[PDB]
């Protein structure tokens, strides 16, 4: 009961305990985790750039086709006045 | 002083400038740049109804697309519908990329200096991955013996528990362990010695850290001989 | 304590080129970017006074059009050519 | 015509990439698209057909690391490329056949166009899930 | 393809420009006049003991 | 510190070199750096403008923390660990039943 106080009084419980964890640190995060890289930029981060792109070209050419579908072949200025009533 | 391999550091080539995008990303640039002026050029000509009122042709897009790219401006605008949905596409494309290119471009242009690895030989007393030792029959090695410092009495358990021997029996020896150990074997020696094995090729060693102590060369005579107070 | 496996490294996904700005703002962005193309709408074709209505080519399309294209730093051919929409 | 015999000799391959890896479990990698065979060993050409099962956290519906997978291990963007390709070619051969009608033609370029976007696309989700 | 070369050119220069200007807008180093003696040999101006 | 205080009857003991320097510090004070109790350190802390800093246990430290103004701050890690107790005098009947 004496002894145990002692060693907490000195310090020697930081010490082993300090020796017993922390002097082994090894595995990656504890010796790697405060250091740095710079970059380099691969495409699988930019990729759904690339794919809102493609999209955007089929959507564009699906409306040029019904356009011309369209041209093969408002409404009553008066009713403007019944939608603008209805929309208010 | 410490002593170890000097790691090898790369050095900027002459194309240093594509370096913050990956060659994939450069010719999926390329592929797209070409894809979206031709799509815009069979959107553009596709008999309207007279024909040639609009102004798009493929030599006129294929250089829209550029200066649409880089922010140059152009000289025309497509005014079809299905011309301008497919041109915003474009713009918002542009403005993703070109801006994380200036952005990294800056965070290349800051550092090229390599992290400096174990320093100050605390790790040398932490880590059990590189080796070192000193040279026998030396004063270093009976300085870690006889060493009271905490630290360096870790690095002398270390080197008496060492599996195969950490010492060597000469200078050289310990040049070639190092040159050959490929950062796995550091060396102990003073700090001359370490600065003339640093001044001569191939150069592959490297001084890291700062100093320990204190010591000093001397004359050496006899204990009590008539040289002493002349010499 | 409780302890459970290492999880992996999730990589970010697709839509995360719009991250560093949050939803709300982007919200906002729309919204303002409707009522900036209405009101430029507005203030041009206004009985402009035999060209007294064809004065200016701004109609609602080209004002988005005008829009969308000076947020991302490319101008347009046409130019506001008046006061009070500039 | 030429377009087309490219197109299904790349998809009839082996030979795409090159790195390290193994030859059959339980060195320099001939990979391809499925048959991930090999060379310089103890055999050279034994090609193991390769897919989808890592041994992970159990991701149970990550959708950009699943759905992707599954365009990945079964090539429909590819293989889409030829079946438009044909498709452009069928129309450009029927040029001269039921003419006369200053339309039919315009219809095929449209193939070859969109078989372009789905090859590209599959450029894409290659690299893609071969960095995955 | 004289103008886009062109072009490509001004992107690469000033995107290099602007990385990093506003730390070369307040720097504040100083001058060190003489460090190896040798000017107090030299000159005649700044004394010594 | 605090007077008639284990923290500094713990500087006085104390044979770490930083600490030891600390209780150097300490008693050679002008004026007394000591305080007679908590709330008295509180006030000259609160009115030194970062001229006077102060030492106790890391409860009371939180509790001050929690509380109106706020104008206080907890930095840095801890030092030991201490704990606190039931005293009883030495040999009753009442020690191992509390
Ligand atoms: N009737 C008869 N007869 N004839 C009539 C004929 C008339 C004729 N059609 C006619 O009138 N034509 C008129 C056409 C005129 N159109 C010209 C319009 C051209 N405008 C182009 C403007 C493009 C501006 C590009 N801006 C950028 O790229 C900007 C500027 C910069 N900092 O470099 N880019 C950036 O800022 C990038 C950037 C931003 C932030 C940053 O921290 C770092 C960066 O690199
Ligand atoms: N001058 C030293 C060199 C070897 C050492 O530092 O241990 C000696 O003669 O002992
Ligand atoms: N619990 C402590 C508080 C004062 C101090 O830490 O010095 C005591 O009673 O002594």
């Amino acid at each position: 009961n004496l002894a145990v106080l002692k060693l907490s009084e000195q310090g020697v419980l930081d010490k082993l305990k300090n020796k017993w964890w922390y002097d082994k640190g090894e595995c990656g995060a504890k010796d790697s985790g405060s250091k740095e890289k710079t970059s380099a930029l691969s495409l699988s981060n930019v990729a759904g750039v690339f794919y809102i792109l493609v999209g955007g070209l089929g959507l564009a050419m699906l409306v040029a086709l019904i356009e011309f579908c369209y041209k093969s072949r408002l409404f009553d200025r008066g009713v403007q006045m019944l939608l603008t009533t209805v929309g208010a | 002083s410490i002593m170890i391999k000097k790691p090898q550091k790369s050095k900027p080539g002459v194309f240093s400038f594509l370096d913050p995008l990956a060659y994939e990303i450069w010719m999926c640039i390329v592929f797209a740049y070409i894809g979206v002026s031709v799509v815009l050029f069979l959107v553009s000509r596709f008999s309207p109804y007279s024909e040639s009122t609009n102004e798009f042709g493929i030599f006129n897009s294929l250089w829209f697309s550029l200066g649409a790219f880089m922010q140059q401006g152009c000289d025309i605008s497509p005014r079809s519908l299905s011309g301008r949905i497919v041109g915003g596409v474009w713009w918002f494309f542009t403005l993703i990329i070109i801006s994380s290119y200036t952005a990294n471009l800056a965070a290349f242009l800051t550092v090229e200096r390599m992290v400096s690895p174990i320093e100050s030989a605390e790790d040398l007393s932490k880590q059990t991955e590189i080796a070192y030792g000193t040279l026998d029959s030396g004063s270093t090695k009976e300085f870690f013996r006889r060493s009271k410092i905490a630290v360096f009495d870790k690095m002398w358990t270390y080197m008496r528990s060492a599996e195969p021997s950490v010492f060597v029996r000469t200078t050289a020896e310990g040049v070639a362990r190092v040159r050959k150990s490929k950062g796995k074997y550091a060396y102990l020696l003073e700090s001359t010695m370490n600065e003339y094995i640093e001044q001569r090729k191939p150069c592959d060693t490297m001084k890291v850290g700062g100093n320990l102590d204190s010591k000093g060369y001397g004359i050496a005579t006899p204990k009590g001989s008539s040289l002493g107070t002349p010499v | 304590s409780i302890m459970i496996k290492k999880p992996q490294k999730s990589k970010p996904g697709v839509f995360s080129f719009l991250d560093p700005l949050a939803y709300e703002i982007w919200m906002c962005i729309v919204f303002a970017y409707i009522g900036v193309s209405v009101v430029l709408f507005l203030v041009s074709r206004f009985s402009p006074y035999q060209s007294s209505e064809s004065t200016n080519e701004f109609g609602i399309f080209n004002s988005l059009w005008f829009s969308l294209g000076a947020f991302m730093q490319q101008g347009c051919d046409i130019s506001p050519r008046s006061l009070s929409g500039r | 015509f030429a377009a087309f015999s490219l197109m299904t000799i790349a998809v009839g391959t082996d030979y795409w990439l090159y790195s390290r890896g193994v030859c059959k479990t339980k060195v320099m990698t001939h990979s391809g698209l499925w048959r991930t065979c090999c060379l310089e060993g103890n055999f050279k050409g034994l090609c193991k057909q390769i897919d989808h099962f890592p041994e992970d956290a159990d991701y149970e519906a990550d959708t950009a690391e699943y759905f992707l997978r599954a365009v990945r291990a079964s090539s429909i963007f590819p293989i889409l490329s030829v079946i438009l390709l044909f498709m452009g070619g069928l129309c450009i051969a029927a040029s001269e056949f039921y003419k006369t009608r200053h339309n039919i033609i315009l219809s095929a370029g449209i193939f070859f166009v969109s078989a372009g976007l789905s090859n590209i696309i599959g450029i894409i989700v290659y690299i893609s899930a071969n960095a995955g």
